[PDB]
């Protein structure tokens, strides 16, 4: 399963 | 003086935040970091930009926030200079390599960032982008530290109805009615860390899933542990423990200290 970073600003 | 009183390095990440170098003050080889914002991109201002004040407001002894060091403001951009713990990791990477984390573990992490976000509350900030890629983990100390504040406000007891943190870390108020409180919310988002730490990922990844109101666990966890991730994630932020009922919480019982978490887990 894949994992990932999420953006914020 | 700005490019005379630190030596600059590696580019360490950019996003959201801005760009963030490795460096060291040249007066005393102490290692910091050098984050670079664009004035354009700067939506918040107070009495400089919002990262600053609440930076300033949580600034002390206490090592569970960053340490703003020093700032200076350029034509097009604020640099600010941030401590710099070496050897460092961020939990996001932390946990990307070592899968989902012994309870032990996330227990004395989990505490930690509960004390740091307690601290910046008690400090009038609220973070509002609590998530792994914002914690710095101490890696000789075991000690983490809170980062990014790029997002954050003012601490208020009224309805926020902005927000510019991580989607997936944000409250099911916020996807549904563009309404949220702030430690309530906050509380939400630490029940999403909880989970990706004892889990190796968040729960949710979309919009039908935040609002749904279901914690399915893809990994074999306490059920002590579960039972305190699905209070933090109750749907009505009413239902949600505060921070008082987290740590007094039966998971959260005998932490380790920051140096016994090193020694056990990081050493
Ligand atoms: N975004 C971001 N803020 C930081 C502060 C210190 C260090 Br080290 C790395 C960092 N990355
Ligand atoms: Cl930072």
């Amino acid at each position: 399963r894949k994992r990932r970073r999420h953006p914020s600003g | 003086p700005l490019e005379s009183q630190y030596q600059v390095g590696p580019l360490l990440g950019s996003g959201g935040f801005g760009s963030v170098y490795s460096g060291i003050r040249v007066s005393d080889n102490l290692p910091v970091a050098i984050k670079h914002v664009e004035k354009d991109r700067i939506s918040d201002w107070g009495e400089v930009p919002m990262e600053v004040v609440l930076l300033k407001k949580v600034s002390s002894g206490f090592s569970g926030v960053i340490r703003l060091l020093d700032w200076f403001e350029r034509p097009d951009s604020f640099v600010l200079i941030l401590e710099r713990p070496e050897p460092v990791q961020d939990l996001f990477d932390f946990i990307t390599e070592r899968g989902a984390l012994q309870e032990e573990l996330a227990r004395s992490f989990f505490w930690q960032v509960l004390e740091a976000v307690r601290h910046c509350h008690n400090c009038g900030v609220l973070h509002r982008d609590i998530k792994d890629e914002n914690i710095l983990i101490d890696l000789n100390r075991g000690e983490l530290k809170l980062i990014d504040f790029g997002s954050g406000a003012l601490l208020k007891d009224t309805v926020y109805t902005d927000f510019d943190g991580t989607r997936v870390y944000s409250p099911p108020e916020w996807i549904r009615y563009h309404r949220y409180h702030g430690r309530s919310a906050a509380v939400w988002s630490l029940g999403i860390l909880l989970y990706d730490m004892v889990c190796g990922d968040i729960p949710f990844e979309h919009d039908e899933e935040i609002i749904g109101g279901q914690v399915f666990f893809r990994q074999r966890v306490s059920s002590e542990c579960q039972h305190l991730i699905r209070w933090c994630l109750a749907l009505r932020p009413s239902d949600r423990p505060t921070f008082e009922e987290i740590q007094n919480h039966p998971w959260m019982q005998d932490v380790l200290l920051p140096q016994e978490t090193a020694e056990i887990h990081l050493h």
